[PDB]
RNA sequence: CGCUCUAAUUGGAUGGAAGCAGGGGCGAGAGCUCCUGUGGACCGAUUAGUGACGAAAAUCCUGGCCAUAGUAGCAGCGAUA
RNA sequence: ACCCUCAGAAGGGAGGCGAAAUAGAGCAUGAAAUCAGUUGGCGAUCGAGCGACAGGGCAUACAAGGUCCCUUGACGAAUGACCGAGACGCGAGUCUCCAGUAAGACUCACGGGAAGCCGAUGUUCUGUCGUACGUUUUGAAAAACGAGCCAGGGAGUGUGUC
């Protein structure tokens, strides 16, 4: 009479506190949008990120207010980057044979969306009993 | 109309411009001001000098225009209104909860701010409002 | 000889236009032009061995 | 064309449309506009006061130009677009029928719904001097109506 | 980082592929990925190749479209109907 | 097909066919510009590179994110007191001790709480900064040049030789 969702959808990743306190730092610090400049002024002009190359560029030259300027400064730190936000490192899982070798404790799994009904029931049954979360579940009414 | 004004201040024999500064500052910290006895608040100076810059205000201007008060009615208030940042939300707010008076339209008396006030035994040179209004052609109404 | 099969002129400065080689008022020749030649194309030439 | 944009229940709505007319697409808007919300009847004898004179049909958006009207109320500017106003008539006609021949009460029935939509311009050309020529079209409307038990 | 097609290896799809729309997540970023709806037949990954491979600009090209605007014109001519 | 409407072989309505008519004739898909209708936010006393970064309002079905707030406590970098005591200075004020103490960003734990609630998204308000972009130029917001808008098109290629 209610949706409910297959697989450890609760369960969470044990990580070290070093682990622990970066993954929370990258959530706590995050980072600015890095949109193309002016892309919000002319619909020709998309949200992806390129280079400001004018000369006179506001942003290129670093006016306060122009946005930033992609560097590597503002990358994450390497201990989490890449993380779900719930702290597992996602795998990418095409079929069965994609979960074997999968350590439910550090990695969540996620299934190509291109994969089936049929195949993603298999996948999911198999990926709950091996003790892995599955992050994108199908969601059955019981 | 009635102005709960939680502060009334005396301008009688008072720096204008300081008297101004005070009541400024009050008004952005919420204080509703109401400043009485306008009319005999004191500039000081050369006489001659100052009304020149009083009647040249009253010569400006155009199309567009540049309306300048003559009674000391306000002002006085326009006094205040340039030492607030009027064209803002907050400032017009403070600007608007203040309002001045000829003679004293209360029963309490205005209280004497300090620092505001000339002493008369000691100053030759300056004027009162009212004699400014006088010769700007303002109709005597106090 | 793609997209060169024209006798396309441009009409230069005048008419608010761009210089761009024109035919029945129809640009194109030139590799910006629809219909136009290929700027860079494969080349038979080519050694590709 | 169009399609009814708006859901509606066969058993308390009647619908009607209109298909590629050539007239007004403003004056559409205009009318579409000031007749939703009104009685089926109430539209028709409104639009026969537009046709005849009597009342000005508001031009809010499409008004540049437009002289004042003193009946209009609210606004200033609206006109009489009489046209427009017998395309509306006909749909109306086709409404209110629809709705009879449902069971319903045709008249009494509320405007629930009316939009007018560019469907289109049939091209035409039209000869100026210096040996050009420049574009002279119709526009090609469509509009929906729908009408709801009140 | 992304695009085409080739090859070896290896996968997904009518229990719904690509595309498109809105939305969630990751990456400093190029960009990757998931969900939902639409869609109704194709689509990938890795490795080595292939190149008619990346656009905001050129009075750039073609197509489509808005404002202009219910505006100017539908009067002027010795033929005022 | 039939029926109803209509001046009507039009169109419209209802209906039938098919998995699908939002497959009904330039009839697979159906982007942007853009139009109608409508929803959220703002709105008829107020100011203009349209935003970036902060922070508040209002708005939010599910899914694909799940955090967030307050007491207290633990840890506690740079920095770093009040009060009190004593002693200087014409004075504003200062020194010495208390004391590198109390405090101190982040993070964690206990207990209590939030589900439009936290993130996020839309819009709007406040703060700070802010006169596009690309080019030409010693110097461009420029009263120097280019573009109405969007989509698609649009520029280091081949041979020979070094
Ligand atoms: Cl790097
Ligand atoms: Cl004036
Ligand atoms: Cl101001
Ligand atoms: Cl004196
Ligand atoms: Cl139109
Ligand atoms: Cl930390
Ligand atoms: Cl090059
Ligand atoms: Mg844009
Ligand atoms: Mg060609
Ligand atoms: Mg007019
Ligand atoms: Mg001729
Ligand atoms: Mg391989
Ligand atoms: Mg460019
Ligand atoms: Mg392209
Ligand atoms: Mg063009
Ligand atoms: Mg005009
Ligand atoms: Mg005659
Ligand atoms: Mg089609
Ligand atoms: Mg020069
Ligand atoms: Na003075
Ligand atoms: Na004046
Ligand atoms: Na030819
Ligand atoms: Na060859
Ligand atoms: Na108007
Ligand atoms: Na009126
Ligand atoms: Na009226
Ligand atoms: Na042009
Ligand atoms: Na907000
Ligand atoms: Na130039
Ligand atoms: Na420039
Ligand atoms: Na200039
Ligand atoms: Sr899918
Ligand atoms: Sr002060
Ligand atoms: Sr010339
Ligand atoms: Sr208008
Ligand atoms: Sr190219
Ligand atoms: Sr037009
Ligand atoms: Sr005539
Ligand atoms: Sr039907
Ligand atoms: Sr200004
Ligand atoms: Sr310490």
């Amino acid at each position: 009479t209610e949706l409910q969702a297959r697989g450890l959808t609760e369960k969470t990743p044990d990580l070290s506190d070093e682990d622990a306190r970066l993954l929370t730092q990258r959530h706590r610090v995050g980072k600015p949008q890095f949109n193309r400049q002016d892309h919000h002024k002319k619909k020709r002009v998309s949200t992806s990120w390129r280079k400001p190359r004018g000369q006179l560029s506001k942003q290129r030259r670093g006016i306060k207010g122009k946005g930033d300027t992609v560097e590597a400064g503002f990358r994450s730190p390497t201990a989490v980057r890449g993380k779900h936000p719930s702290g597992f490192e996602e795998v990418r899982v095409h079929n069965v044979d994609d979960l074997e070798g999968v350590d439910g404790d550090t990695e969540a799994v996620r299934i190509a969306s291109k994969v089936g009904a049929r195949k993603r029931e298999r996948i999911e049954e198999e990926a709950e009993d091996a003790g892995i979360r599955v992050l994108n579940p199908t969601y059955v009414e019981v | 109309a009635e102005f709960d004004a939680d502060v009334i201040v005396d301008a009688r024999d008072c720096i204008m411009g300081r008297v101004a500064s005070q009541v400024a500052e009050q008004a952005l910290d919420g204080e509703t001001v109401a400043v009485v006895n306008a009319e005999r608040a004191v500039i000081t100076g050369r006489e001659e000098q100052i009304v020149e810059k009083y009647e040249k205000r009253v010569d400006i201007g155009n199309d567009n225009g540049y309306f300048y008060p003559k009674r000391p009615d306000g002002i006085f208030k326009r006094t205040i209104r340039g030492m607030l940042p009027h064209k803002k939300q907050r400032g017009r707010e403070a600007f608007e909860s203040v309002r001045v008076y000829l003679g004293n339209p209360y029963d309490e008396d205005g209280e004497v701010l300090d620092g505001t006030s000339l002493d008369r035994l000691s100053n030759i040179k300056f004027v009162t409002l009212g004699e400014i209004s006088e010769t700007l052609g303002a109709n005597k109404t106090w | 000889y793609a997209g060169l099969r024209t006798p396309a002129e441009s009409f230069g400065s005048g008419r608010g236009q761009a210089h761009v080689p024109k035919q029945d008022g129809r640009a194109r020749r030139v590799p910006q032009a629809v219909k136009g030649r290929s700027a860079h194309p494969p080349k038979t030439e080519k050694d590709r061995s | 064309g169009i399609s009814y944009s708006v859901e509606a229940d066969p058993d308390t709505t009647a619908k009607a449309m209109l298909r590629e007319r050539q007239m007004s697409f403003k004056h559409s808007k205009a009318i579409a506009r000031e007749i939703k919300g009104k009685t089926a009847g109430e539209a028709v004898d409104y639009l026969e006061a537009v046709i005849e004179g009597d009342q000005p049909v508001p031009f809010k958006q499409h008004n540049s130009g437009v002289g004042h009207k003193s009946k209009v109320d609210g606004w200033d500017a609206g006109r009489y677009p009489e046209k427009a106003s017998k395309a509306f008539l006909d749909l109306l006609e086709n409404a209110v029928g629809n709705a009879d021949h449902q069971g319903f009460d045709g008249e009494a029935m509320t405007i629930k719904h009316v939009a007018a939509h560019k469907v289109g311009e049939q091209q035409g050309r039209k000869p100026r001097a210096m040996g050009r020529a420049s574009a002279w079209n119709s526009p090609q409307v469509d509009v929906e109506l729908i009408l709801e038990e009140p």
